[PDB]
């Protein structure tokens, strides 16, 4: 439920992230996984050891879907349609799993970038990532 | 989000999105910049001379910088070029002196790479955005320093004479050492470094000399991109300026032929002209002369010559070429007593005129397995190398004697 | 028993850096903003609307100095959990009826408050420490729940 003023927020909150999303992406990926180490069993081959390339990369590509999600924040369904497909249907990802990636992301975020974590930024970036788990996760059988 | 052509009277007359959505932030207010193009300069300060710094932007009497994220050798090249310095060839330069900070920014989108100027490649934006993550943009230009050999007989020889900005200078023995040079050759496609000579044995020179030193690591491509170090001024007199010799002084000339791609072969040393013999001409030492006249490859080399001996002395040099090398000063030369050539022994090299494809390693192969003599002193004597695969390896003593080394001697073209 | 000594001593080391006037206060406004269905329960601490009045209304950071200093009482003993959060536990769920999933998002929110109180020292295998401490606390709050 993003409010014009919320949307406001979520862009100019994002565009501050600037270059470093995919770096932001690969941290918020590894501090999950140690974190939660149940969450380890969804990527059977991937290896999970700390500054790992695929780790790097996977990051990359989640920041950049996240940052093609804002720039399409009116019509989001559309523009991760082929992603909720693969993480529903394909792979069967539980949705819980989901909110754990989204707090150590946005724990990255405030870490990383506390200046503009005004409450009110915190609150849109929050309900941002709330949508776009839905999204992914609307789908599960 | 307003689309205009270009050509529009009024922008409300341009397709624009509605009066709401789209989420704007109040730091994303646009400007327009309309200028009649003469208040625009570009400077570089803070280097060593006006090729090489910190890129400063004046535009109306505003003082600004431009940002980093999309500088690249193609943009560097744009910016060099505009200032008449040549190529880029490093994206950083060392500091001489600190240059005072600006809070307005220039940003570049993209650039061809071969526009005249820096205002001609589309979309520089002029002020509006912040980069604190991003830094500023450095280069440094090909015309940092530009080396130049003066008055040597030799093609590739003289005395050494460096550029600063738009003004020359000598260079002191004791600030050019050996890699130095070998920079400086290479620079100028002269080569390789043969000797370098002090004292001015090439001459006296005339003019301001440069106080600093150079202090290379010894392979760099160009003679801006080796650090220096500045020296006290006037330490070395003007008698101690330094000179230069690099391996490619030989002139070898085709003649009597009416396509310069065939002829007798004429070579010049010792201030005269003369044929070379025969002997020792084979196929290998006719590619390198053919890739030196810039016909191109090779593939016959007459037996004998239509052309005659001609009127010059027949010069007795022998070349020994591995068929890779560019020029004929690379092969190594062998001329103290050569045996000598009768008058209608004289050599010649019929060139295709097709500058293409080179030589291949496998006609026109450079062949495989050439066997080289390693600590021995010289190019004839020496341990046994054997090249197999992508390796160089021995050969083990039992079993080797000279009916043995008879034929590696033969190869290689010493004798026996 | 829960805890490897040597996350222990993490864990100790940064709760000594804390400010614990403010860091409550933080805390307990992050989450009546970001998750406004807690404002029924604090409806005794006035005007709760808009988040500017959620962070400067003195009820809720005295609220957070309560909330703080529990934490740190059942941060003494990990295995008293059980005795430490028995009195607190029963206000909770007899006369408040405090749902004990609001007492694990109170404390992964403290994990973010945490985070932005101190930057890049909030290391990942720090925080994770803390989160085994916050599912205990959550878990040992909701225990008495029946
Ligand atoms: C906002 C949340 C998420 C986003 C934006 C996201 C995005 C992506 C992207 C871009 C890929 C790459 C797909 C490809 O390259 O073809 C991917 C793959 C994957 N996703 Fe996610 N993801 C999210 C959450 C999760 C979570 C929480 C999990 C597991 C707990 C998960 C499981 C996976 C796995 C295992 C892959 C690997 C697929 C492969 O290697 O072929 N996703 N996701
Ligand atoms: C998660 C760990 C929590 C701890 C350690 C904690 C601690 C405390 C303590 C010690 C008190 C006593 C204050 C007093 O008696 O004056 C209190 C009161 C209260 N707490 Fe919590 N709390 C927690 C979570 C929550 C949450 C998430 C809520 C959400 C609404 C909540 C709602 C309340 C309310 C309404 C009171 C007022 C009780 C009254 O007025 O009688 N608590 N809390
Ligand atoms: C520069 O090169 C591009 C292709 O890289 C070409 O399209 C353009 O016309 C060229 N411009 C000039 C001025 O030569
Ligand atoms: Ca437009
Ligand atoms: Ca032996």
């Amino acid at each position: 439920v993003l409010s014009p003023a919320d949307k406001t927020n979520v862009k100019a909150a994002w565009g501050k992230v600037g270059a470093h999303a995919g770096e932001y992406g690969a941290e918020a990926l590894e501090r999950m996984f140690l974190s939660f180490p149940t969450t380890k069993t969804y990527f059977p081959h991937f290896d999970l050891s700390h500054g790992s390339a695929q780790v790097k990369g996977h990051g990359k590509k989640v920041a950049d879907a996240l940052t093609n999600a804002v720039a399409h924040v009116d019509d989001m369904p559309n523009a991760l349609s082929a992603l909720s497909d693969l993480h529903a249907h394909k792979l069967r990802v539980d949705p819980v799993n989901f909110k754990l990636l989204s707090h150590c992301l946005l724990v990255t975020l405030a870490a990383h970038l506390p200046a503009e974590f005004t409450p009110a930024v915190h609150a849109s970036l929050d309900k941002f990532l709330a949508s776009v788990s839905t999204v992914l996760t609307s789908k599960y059988r | 989000s307003v689309s205009c052509q270009g050509h529009e009277p009024a922008i409300w007359q341009c397709k624009h999105h509605e009066w709401g959505k789209h989420y704007c932030n109040h730091n994303e207010d646009a400007g327009v910049t309309c200028s009649d193009g003469s208040d625009l300069e570009l400077r570089l300060r803070g280097g060593g001379s006006r090729c090489a710094g910190t890129v400063e932007v004046e535009i109306q009497r505003l003082l600004g910088k431009v940002c980093d994220r999309g500088w690249g050798l193609k943009e560097a090249d744009v910016v060099c070029r505009q200032l008449g310095c040549g190529s880029a060839l490093k994206t950083s330069y060392q500091v001489y002196s600190k240059i005072q900070a600006t809070n307005t920014w220039l940003f570049l989108s993209s650039c061809n790479g071969n526009e005249t100027s820096l205002w001609d490649c589309k979309n520089w934006q002029w002020g509006g955005l912040t980069c604190d993550h991003y830094e500023e943009a450095k280069i440094t230009c090909s015309a940092h320093r530009e080396p130049r050999l003066v008055g040597g007989d030799i093609p590739c020889s003289g005395r050494v004479e460096v550029k600063h900005g738009d003004t020359w200078g000598s260079i002191c023995d004791s600030d050019f050492s050996l890699e130095a040079a070998s920079v400086l050759c290479r620079e100028l496609q002269c080569g390789t470094v043969v000797s370098i000579l002090g004292g001015a044995h090439f001459g006296e020179g005339n003019g301001q000399i440069w106080a600093e030193e150079f202090q290379c690591e010894g392979h760099e491509s160009h003679l801006s991109l080796c650090p220096v170090a500045p020296r006290p001024e006037g330490t070395c007199s003007h008698s101690r300026d330094v000179g230069v010799v690099c391996s490619r002084y030989t002139e070898i000339r085709l003649v009597n032929g009416k396509t310069p791609c065939e002829g007798r072969v004429e070579l010049k040393t010792l201030g005269a002209w003369g044929s070379l013999c025969n002997s020792h001409w084979d196929i290998e030492d006719a590619h390198v002369l053919c890739q030196q006249l810039k016909c191109g490859v090779a593939l016959s080399t007459p037996g004998g010559a239509r052309f005659g001996k001609g009127n010059g002395q027949i010069w007795r040099h022998m070349f020994h070429c591995t068929g890779t090398e560019q020029h004929m000063g690379d092969c190594p030369v062998t001329a103290l007593g050569a045996s000598l050539c009768p008058s209608e022994q004289v050599a010649s090299v019929i060139c295709s005129g097709n500058q293409s494809q080179t030589l291949s390693s496998c006609v026109a192969c450079i062949e495989s397995g050439q066997l080289r003599l390693v600590n021995g002193g010289g190019r004839c004597a020496g341990r046994v190398e054997i090249y197999h695969e992508g390796s160089w390896g021995t050969i083990c003593d039992d079993s080797w004697d000279l009916s043995d080394a008879h034929v590696v001697c033969r190869q290689l073209g010493c004798g026996e | 028993v829960h805890l490897t000594p040597e996350e222990k001593s993490a864990v100790t080391a940064l709760w000594g850096k804390v400010n614990v006037d403010e860091v409550g206060g933080e805390a307990l406004g992050r989450l009546l903003v970001v998750y406004p269905w807690t404002q029924r329960f604090f409806e005794s601490f006035g005007d709760l609307s808009t988040p500017d009045a959620v962070m400067g209304n003195p009820k809720v950071k005295a609220h957070g100095k309560k909330v703080l200093g529990a934490f740190s009482d059942g941060l003494a003993h990990l295995d008293n959990l059980k005795g430490t959060f028995a009195t607190l536990s029963e206000l909770h769920c007899d006369k408040l009826h405090v749902d004990p999933e609001n007492f694990r998002l109170l404390g992964n929110v403290l994990v973010c408050v945490l985070a932005h109180h101190f930057g890049k020292e909030f290391t990942p295998p720090v925080q994770a420490a803390y989160q085994k401490v916050v599912a205990g606390v959550a878990n040992a709050l909701a225990h008495k729940y029946h």
